[PDB]
């Protein structure tokens, strides 16, 4: 270990020595290795530090420079692996060590998930027994073809096969191994470590308590590790010791998602001095997460950082909440497998990937949405270990057969976010450690008072399509769904979501409830059917309320067209945001290409020729992505853009609105320059028949959603039905 | 309603309402009463402790208390439950409140009553009018002792556990007593007089607690710490108690941090200390003044002139310590270096390094000597270091570079050279800002400059280092590449374009090639799609695998910020993502079958305004070529392609509605028979194949069922398609209309097209006719208790299913038997087709019999393949059908939870029919009789059956003895036998028919092979998941199955014997069967 180069923050467990002490004398013996060990067990880790330290004469240490010089070829082992693929990578390192000294360099491979493709169904790991013995297959037998190989797993190998090379089967890593792995992560500095040593144990013991507590192994030594390094630059940062306040921050961020578990109890039982008796939220742990300080990452190298965050949510919740209080100043790109028709898998999955490094190497944010179909393309980005050049940090990249290393910027956050239900009976256990877990699904951020705004208006929304009236004979009880367009017995919780946004203050003084509570209902109602808006003079309600609220609908907000309403939106300004996202439901007729050549015609003062773009026709993403591309390199100023989407029709153009807004925005977020205004509206006609209340709820977050009957201008009628309203059919005939 | 909403907020609601109209005042106080209440999902509570904390951290209870204990004319009138309320809450105030006058109380409570120190005596002073202060200064006093104590428990057991490695030490019964939470009763805590109070915590005795005070006085002492770890080791595995270990432990170290003390206090501590326990505050102090201050908290002593006067002498000699490191590595890079100069300050510095000294004082005469090196750096000297070390570096740069003007150009070589990768990249860029930085010193040194010179380049340096602290760093990865950085220079022609050098290559003359190709290899993506890069005249093809990879590679490049690069990979993958698109779109509709895409090809021109090139293989009709931008013509063209293969599908559902017989075969099977029916004399595939509905099918017969299916009318209009199309086609000025008219008539009138082949309908028309001439159709009527007109679902057994259905068959004796129509035996992940044809065969209007189609083990068809067969079957009957079709479908009695047994579960008919086992077995036996005069390999077998199974209870008895001795027995007759007799071995379990199928192939399809052929099947011991269904499909069935290739028929005269060793034990005595014994 001494001989290797040495890392601060590594800590000198037996585990550690032990796997690079067999891997030095297997590959120099050239004997398979078949290290496997719960998530933590520091086979990579092991690995890499193998790579680097036994260079053959360029070696820091004179025992490792009259060794060998070892160049490994790796190989990611998912589990669609064929056989082909380890083939390859022997034949590979056949011939790197084809030619060169035998005696000073050789050429090994590694399996880093060999146990995963066990049970691959194109049985991949069945021709590995005749290649680990005579290098290569169908073939003399032949020096240059002899080969070590590390088999890493991190889950239980099959021993009868593999028996010809050395189990070293880690075990359970005991108490006496936590706190020795304890001592050695705080090793960077020797002044906090002794003031540190004393939760060393205790932190082991409940670590090991909450391991054996539950049978699914959703917590690990990764967290563990991330825990202590995390204690121990919070004690070094303050420089003055630890309050309880940050132990308790730490073992809740490095321990959390899983329901039943009361980890801080568990935690703070064995510590009755680290108490905490007042009440911290995931909002700010997200908050802490995602936005690390200043101090942070300012001194040489990076030792000390958090993980790469992933949120457990259900129904699809966590973007709503992300976008509205948490992405402030710079909006994060957005990854998913979009749903656009005829996209091939594996270009959509590398066009994300190349995003993904795009982003690292700028430094901006990722979200994430889908990760069973990239997992085994990031975990070694998830990993968070760097292979330092020029002071520069570098990850593994990998698309199938090809792993490459890449740039990462030292400001750079990553999340992923899922359901419960599918991390809890899906994600791999690796995963899980590689990632902070964190709930935060609908109720998290939700304050209790706020749940009763979310109740309050329900019940003042169930009785707005609440109307009794003999203006007609006919019995038809409305439906909260067709009365607000969109409802979807949710959209109450994002409408308060939106409000409480708005409001920014986020306080409690007894007038905050009661304006947040307003600005509830306005939103509500701006998503209400004019036809409703007027019966609501006779429904459960009232009629002074009717009153008032068919004034906002009718003046305040704006709902005659859809023109009115640009000129609206864009005589004002905005939260100092270069672009607004608005969503619009409309029962007229889809633009068909005259209308906004007229729309224009009346924005000749603020628009830039507005572009229809009909979602029909766009049987590829890219056919999408170019005519946004286009859109932002015509010159002008405060541009706009309209993505019309029929949803009742026989086309599917029904859920791809996800995808195209998301590809929209990302555009946007990586095409739009720093000197124009950019205003893009997504436009949707529905139906009366019953399409009016199957379409979803008031997607928020990064969605302003709004309703418009009819979006071409009246000038036949007047753009102010209550003035009808007053007067009647005869006093429209009246003489001057 | 409001003043629920209110307190649903923590706001205020009465804080100084005039509100003296007493009835309305109790109203709205019931209703703050009723809605302030803790609610948790509905009146839960049967506890007391809840009620407390909202009762002290409410700010209208107390306020509320006030108002109706003030006067008693508003308790009186207020509401039944909300007076019933708010006694409970008095009821639960003087439970936790007559407690506190006694020890009962509850140390939660104690601390909520502390936190709320006002509302506690606003709500007890009311109370009082139904001791306060000294009572609540005494249990305040006697918590603050309580958690005193708690703290000296808590770190004496953290500080004994540091060293938990070392000794264990059983804590009497603290262990366990501290180990519990904190909701105990105070009177456990004994708080005594006569004074002493004995806790929970027994210690001891006071001494272990005064202990435990000085032990917690210096807690954070890092020195303390050390000391006692260092005392910790004089005893090493030992398992001691309390009180030995503090004589044994605690009192050494004690006494050593002592006189220690007092060494420090006197000032004449020596430099061997200095330098053995103050060696981790290099360059760290406040937080040394602190710890130094904490050393004297111990003692009631001041400290006015101690830490200051001390860490000075402590920061001076750390900053002489770093002073000779610094000047030992500046002479070491200076004699590396091979300047000679003159420094003459540093030689008493590095004599003095060889000195040793024993004292703790202030070196005087070294504070000129140290002037020059005060505050150089405590960073900065490893990149002198790094410099010392790499010698070869510096010597290689000099011997190669030498100078600062041509390195502009070295790196650019260089750029060329490197690979495409971001670290071949970043190497150059390293390199380069490390040489930069270092040419401070590496540069403009001179064999001979002063000391004055020597710092003032230094501190240039030092100006050059600010804005990257990195350099060191760079110039030790540089090093690293020194072999890079040597053939870089002596590069010769590096023979490796680039990744993206290679994506604007294939961007400019890139020709991609569609051919479905004519040998013989599979259909698959992968082998339908290359890529051609020409150049000279070398031309490289391209697979779609390294097309992928190459996708990767350059989707892996480093960043290059230039809209070229960028939109140039970004072109290429976005034409390989539509290319890939038209491969798929064009392999579905040729698994679909067309005829009209086999023999196309497709050349798409990369090159900028190189268009597309259509080619058909047919001479009727002319090539098709545009032009353009190769994005949005792959975009329409694929567009198209995809609406032509929604209208095809379409067409052949319905030609398929109408044609019974051509709803038998599979597409791909439509496909090949269509082509080899225009053979003069075609092969023995398709004949085999024809047998399935003509039944031992001829020339001469196929032939006439292909020359009475034609008219001339036919002909005529064929003729006037070909004299319209082609002005048709140069009607429409682009491609696009050509191409959808010439789609559009081939969807019309196809036969004309290719006149080597048969349409649909011609096909449909053939098989009709064959059907004509092959009479005595088959007849099967329905089982006792089965419906006709509706499914006739069963629920057998797993053991019973397939002789319930053998027995569901005997009904007809003296019937031909069943054949791969109207029996489907399922298995896991069959395809859809199959059984789509199985619904299509049982409801056509077509059929010149009445059959029982019969659909086994039903549950064993996946979720989807379930799903989109229950889909077509009710809209086949949606549509039309004949309302007498015998349909019958059998499940396991124990999967009843899937799709199709799910959904058929209206459709149930509780009734398994079976017949006894000598029937089945006197039915199969007898229809398997080969009928004399056929000259059959059956003649040797026990007298004529065709079919044998060959079974015993153990091996090694001679059941391929057997075979074999029957083999020879017929070779002993009808001399000049030439018999093959074919072996097959099925050895791998989930047995797959496509493996003896193909081993089957070579056998019949040959015509010169129909002498009788006795085949012996042999099989192994692990098939175990696989033997009855392959077993039904050959022996009783007739047929072996594949779904996109030919099909092979078990034939009368044909000899087959299957070898099984020994669920499945009823099953073999179906069969006619033989079996040996030892
Ligand atoms: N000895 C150690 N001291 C401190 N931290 C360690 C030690 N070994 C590993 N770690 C931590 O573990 C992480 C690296 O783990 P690593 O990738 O090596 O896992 P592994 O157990 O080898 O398994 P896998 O094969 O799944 O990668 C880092 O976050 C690092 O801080
Ligand atoms: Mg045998």
């Amino acid at each position: 270990l001494r001989g290797a180069p040495i890392r601060t923050n590594i800590a000198r467990n037996l585990a550690l020595k032990e796997n690079v002490f067999m891997m030095v004398i297997c590959i120099e013996l050239k004997i398979p290795l078949f290290l496997v060990g719960k998530p933590g067990s520091s086979k990579s880790l092991a690995k890499i530090i193998v790579a680097d330290a036994m260079q053959g004469q360029a070696a820091f240490s004179e025992l490792f420079r009259c060794l060998k010089q070892v160049h490994l070829v790796s190989f990611q082992c998912s589990p669609h692996s064929t056989p082909q693929g380890i083939i390859s990578t022997f034949k590979q390192c056949a011939r790197f060590q084809q030619g060169k000294d035998l005696g000073q360099y050789v050429s090994v491979v590694v399996l880093d998930q060999v146990g995963l493709a066990e049970d691959s169904p194109k049985m991949p790991l069945k021709t590995l027994h005749p290649l680990l013995e005579d290098g290569c297959i169908e073939d003399d037998p032949a020096p240059y073809k002899k080969v070590g190989f590390v088999g890493i797993s991190n889950w239980a190998l099959d021993p009868a096969k593999m028996n010809r090379g050395i189990f070293v089967s880690r075990g359970s890593p005991n108490e006496k191994e936590l706190i020795e792995s304890a001592e050695g992560i705080c090793s960077s500095d020797r002044l906090v470590q002794d003031k540190i040593r004393g939760y060393f144990a205790p932190f082991a013991k409940a670590y090991e308590t909450v391991c054996q507590k539950q049978d699914k192994e959703f917590f690990g030594l990764r967290d563990y590790y991330s825990l202590i390094k995390m204690v121990f630059a919070k004690a070094k940062a303050s420089k003055r010791g630890l309050s309880p306040q940050d132990i308790t921050h730490a073992v809740l961020r490095n321990f959390s998602g899983k329901d039943n578990i009361q980890a801080l109890s568990i935690f703070t039982a064995s510590l009755p001095e680290a108490r905490y008796k007042e009440e911290v939220s995931t909002v700010e742990l997200i908050k802490q997460n995602i936005y690390p300080g200043p101090q942070a990452s300012s001194r040489g190298l990076d030792g000390a950082e958090s993980r790469y965050l992933l949120v457990l949510t259900r129904n699809y919740v966590a973007l709503q909440i992300l976008q509205q209080t948490f992405f402030e100043g710079q909006q994060p790109e957005i990854i998913f497998g979009s749903s656009f028709p005829q996209d091939q898998e594996y270009t959509q999955i590398c066009r994300n990937i190349n995003r993904v490094k795009i982003c690292m190497e700028t430094g901006k944010m990722v979200v994430l949405l889908n990760l069973q179909n990239l997992y085994e393309s990031l975990y070694d980005a998830l990993n968070q270990y760097y292979v330092y050049l020029g002071g520069q940090k570098y990850v593994d990249l990998g698309l199938g057969t090809h792993r490459v290393k890449c740039r990462v910027h030292t400001a750079f956050r990553l999340i992923v976010i899922e359901e419960k239900d599918v991390v809890y009976k899906q994600f791999p256990v690796p995963l899980i450690n590689r990632l902070e877990k964190h709930y935060l699904d609908m109720n998290t951020v939700l304050q209790p008072w706020q749940k009763s705004i979310v109740q309050e208006l329900q019940q003042w929304a169930h009785e707005f399509a609440d109307v009794k009236a003999d203006q007609f004979i006919a019995r038809h009880k409305y439906s909260p769904a067709d009365v607000f367009i969109g409802y979807h017995s949710d959209a109450c919780a994002s409408v308060v979501l939106q409000a409480v946004e708005r409001q920014g203050c986020r306080d409690l003084t007894e007038e905050l409830y009661r304006k947040v509570s307003e600005e509830a209902r306005s939103i509500l109602l701006d998503c209400a059917t004019p036809d409703a808006v007027v019966r609501l003079s006779g429904s459960s309600l009232g009629s002074f309320t009717a009153k008032q609220l068919s004034q906002e609908y009718y003046y305040a907000q704006q709902h005659n067209s859809f023109v009115d309403f640009l000129q609206a939106h864009l005589r004002m300004t905005h939260h100092e945001c270069r672009a607004v996202f608005t969503e619009i439901t409309t029962f007229s007729r889809l633009l068909t290409g005259n209308d906004c050549d007229v729309l224009a015609s009346e924005l000749r003062g603020l628009a830039s020729k507005p572009v229809v773009l009909s979602l029909q026709q766009y049987d590829t993403e890219y056919s999408f992505l170019k005519d946004v591309r286009s859109w932002l390199t015509n010159p002008g100023k405060r541009k706009v853009l309209v993505i019309q989407a029929d949803f009742d029709d026989g086309t599917r153009s029904a859920q791809l609105v996800a995808s195209a807004k998301y590809t929209a925005i990302n555009e946007i977020n990586k095409t739009q320059g720093t000197k124009d205004f950019v205003f893009v509206y997504f436009v949707t006609k529905l139906s009366r028949m019953g399409s009016g209340t199957s379409y979803v709820g008031f997607h928020g977050g990064l969605w302003r959603s709004v309703h418009i009957d009819d979006l071409r201008r009246s000038t036949i009628m007047a753009s102010d039905v209550t003035k009808l309203q007053n007067v009647t059919i005869s006093q429209l005939f009246k003489p001057e | 309603e409001a003043v629920s909403s209110a307190c649903q907020s923590q706001t205020s609601v009465l804080e100084g309402l005039s509100c003296q109209d007493l009835q309305k005042f109790g109203t709205l106080l019931s209703a703050v009463i009723t809605k302030s209440w803790p609610v948790h999902n509905g009146e839960p509570v049967f506890d007391v402790d809840e009620i407390f904390k909202y009762l002290l951290k409410w700010p209208d209870v107390r306020q509320l208390f006030e108002l109706c204990g003030t006067n008693e004319k508003i308790i009186d009138n207020i509401t039944e439950e909300g007076r019933q309320l708010m006694a409970t809450a008095e009821s639960v105030f003087q439970k936790v409140a007559g407690e506190l006058e006694n020890g009962t109380i509850v140390v939660g409570q104690l601390e909520l009553i502390l936190e709320h120190q006002s509302q506690f005596l606003d709500i007890w002073n009311l109370n009082r009018r139904r001791d306060v202060r000294s009572l609540l200064k005494r249990r305040r006093d006697d918590l603050l002792f309580l958690k005193q104590e708690k703290r000296y428990v808590e770190s004496l057991l953290r500080q004994l556990g540091r060293v938990k490695h070392l000794v264990q030490v059983d804590f009497g019964n603290i262990e366990i007593i501290h180990s519990q939470d904190l909701s105990n009763k105070k009177l456990n805590e004994a708080v005594i007089k006569l004074s002493y109070k004995r806790e929970t915590h027994y210690c001891l005795s006071p001494d272990i607690r005064e202990m435990a005070s000085k032990l917690d006085s210096l807690k954070d002492s890092h020195i303390f710490q050390d000391f006692w770890q260092e005392t910790a080791e004089s005893l090493n595995e030992l398992k001691v108690s309390l009180p030995e270990v503090l004589e044994y432990l605690y009192n050494p170290c004690y006494d050593n941090f002592y006189t220690l003390y007092e060494n420090l206090k006197s000032g004449k501590i020596t430099f061997a200390e200095v330098d053995a326990i103050f060696k981790d505050f290099v360059d760290k102090y406040d937080e040394l003044k602190n710890d130094l201050k904490f050393m004297c908290t111990m003692n009631p002593q001041d400290q006015k002139g101690w830490i200051s006067e001390r860490v000075g002498q402590i920061k001076e000699y750390h900053t002489l310590h770093q002073a000779v490191s610094s000047a030992k590595v500046i002479l070491q890079v200076r004699r590396a270096l091979g300047v000679t100069g003159d420094f003459s300050v540093l030689n008493p510095l590095l004599n003095f390094a060889d000195s040793f000294e024993d004292f703790g004082n202030e070196s005087p005469q070294f504070i000129k000597a140290k002037q020059l090196l005060q505050d150089i750096s405590e960073p900065r000297q490893r990149c002198l270091e790094e410099l010392a070390r790499q010698t070869e570096l510096v010597a290689w740069l000099h011997k190669a570079l030498e100078d600062i003007n041509e390195l502009k150009v070295f790196v650019d070589l260089a750029s060329i050279s490197a690979g495409e990768n971001d670290i071949d990249v970043d190497r150059v860029a390293c390199f380069h800002d490390a040489v930069q930085g270092y040419a401070s010193l590496l540069y403009k040194m001179d064999e001979r400059t002063n000391f004055s010179d020597f710092m003032n380049h230094l501190q240039e340096l030092w100006r050059a280092l600010d804005n990257d602290q990195h350099l060191p760093d760079k110039l030790k990865d540089s090093a690293r590449n020194l072999e890079w950085l040597k053939t870089v220079k002596e590069s010769h022609g590096s023979v490796e374009l680039s990744s993206l050098s290679l994506a604007t290559a294939i961007n400019s003359r890139g020709v991609y090639v569609i051919e479905a190709p004519k040998d013989g290899q599979k259909i698959s993506p992968d082998t339908v799609l290359r890529l051609l890069l020409p150049d000279p005249e070398a031309l490289r093809t391209y697979s779609t695998e390294e097309l992928k990879e190459l996708l990767n590679k350059l989707m892996l490049m480093s960043g290059k910020k230039d809209h070229n690069s960028n939109t140039e990979v970004e072109k290429f993958s976005e034409v390989f993502s539509n290319m890939q698109r038209l491969v798929h779109v064009f392999i579905k509709l040729h698994c679909a079958g067309n005829m009209l895409f086999r023999t196309w090809t497709a050349k798409v021109y990369c090159c900028p305004d190189g268009g597309i090139f259509m080619n058909f293989g047919l001479e009727l009709l002319s090539q098709l070529t545009e032009k353009g931008d190769v994005i949005q013509l792959l975009g329409a063209l694929c567009r198209q392609m995809e609406d032509f293969l929604d209208n095809w599908k379409t067409v052949v559902a319905q030609k398929r509605a109408e044609h019974f017989y051509l709803n038998f075969y599979t597409a791909e099977q439509l496909v090949y028979l269509s082509s080899e029916l225009r053979k003069p004399r075609p092969s023995e595939a398709a004949l085999m194949m024809l047998s399935f509905i003509k039944g031992k099918c001829t020339v001469q017969d196929l032939v006439q069922a292909t020359s009475a299916c034609e008219s001339k009318a036919d002909r005529y209009c064929l003729r006037e398609v070909m004299k319209k199309l082609p002005q048709q086609l140069l009607s429409e000025p682009s491609l696009m209309g050509k191409l959808q008219v010439i789609m559009m008539q081939s969807l019309v009138y196809m036969s004309a097209f290719l006149p080597h082949c048969l349409d649909l309908d011609a096909l449909g028309r053939c098989l009709a006719h064959l059907a004509t001439m092959g009479g005595t159709p088959v007849e099967r009527p329905l089982p006792k208790g089965l419906q006709a007109g509706q499914p006739n679902l069963i629920l057998c057994g797993h053991s019973e299913v397939l002789p319930a259905a053998l027995a569901i068959y005997m009904q007809a004796p003296r019937q031909p038997l069943p054949t791969f129509d109207e029996v489907l035996l399922c298995t896991p992940a069959t395809t859809i087709e199959e059984v789509e044809l199985l619904l299509r065969r049982c409801l056509t209007s077509g059929s010149q019999g009445h059959k029982v189609y019969s659909l086994l083990f039903a549950d064993q068809l996946s979720y989807e393949v379930g799903c989109q067969a229950e889909e077509f079957f009710q809209s086949l009957c949606t549509r039309a059908h004949r309302e007498d079709y015998q349909l019958v479908i059998l499940c396991d009695a124990a999967r009843e939870h899937c799709y199709i047994p799910s959904t058929f579960s209206q459709y149930k008919v509780p009734l398994v029919p079976q017949a006894p086992l000598p029937n089945i077995q006197a039915y199969l036996q007898s229809h398997y009789q080969v009928p004399k005069r056929l000259l059959s390999a059956a003649t040797v077998f026990r007298d004529g059956l065709c079919v044998g199974i060959v079974t015993s209870e153990r091996a090694g008895v001679g059941k391929s003895l057997y075979v074999n001795t029957l083999h020879t027995k017929l070779k002993a007759k009808l001399r000049d036998e030439t018999v093959p007799l074919k072996i097959i071995r099925l050895t791998e379990p989930h047995l797959d028919e496509n493996q003896v199928l193909s081993a089957l192939l070579p056998f019949l399809k040959e015509k010169y092979q129909k002498m009788p052929v006795i085949f012996h099947i042999d099989i192994s011991t692990s098939v175990q998941t696989g033997i009855p269904i392959f077993l039904f499909k050959l022996l009783i069935l007739q047929y072996l199955m594949d779904i996109n290739g030919k099909i092979w028929r078990r034939s009368p005269g044909h000899l087959y014997l299957v070898e099984i060793p020994q669920p499945l034990f009823k099953f073999l005595d179906l069969f006619p069967k033989v079996t040996c014994r030892p």
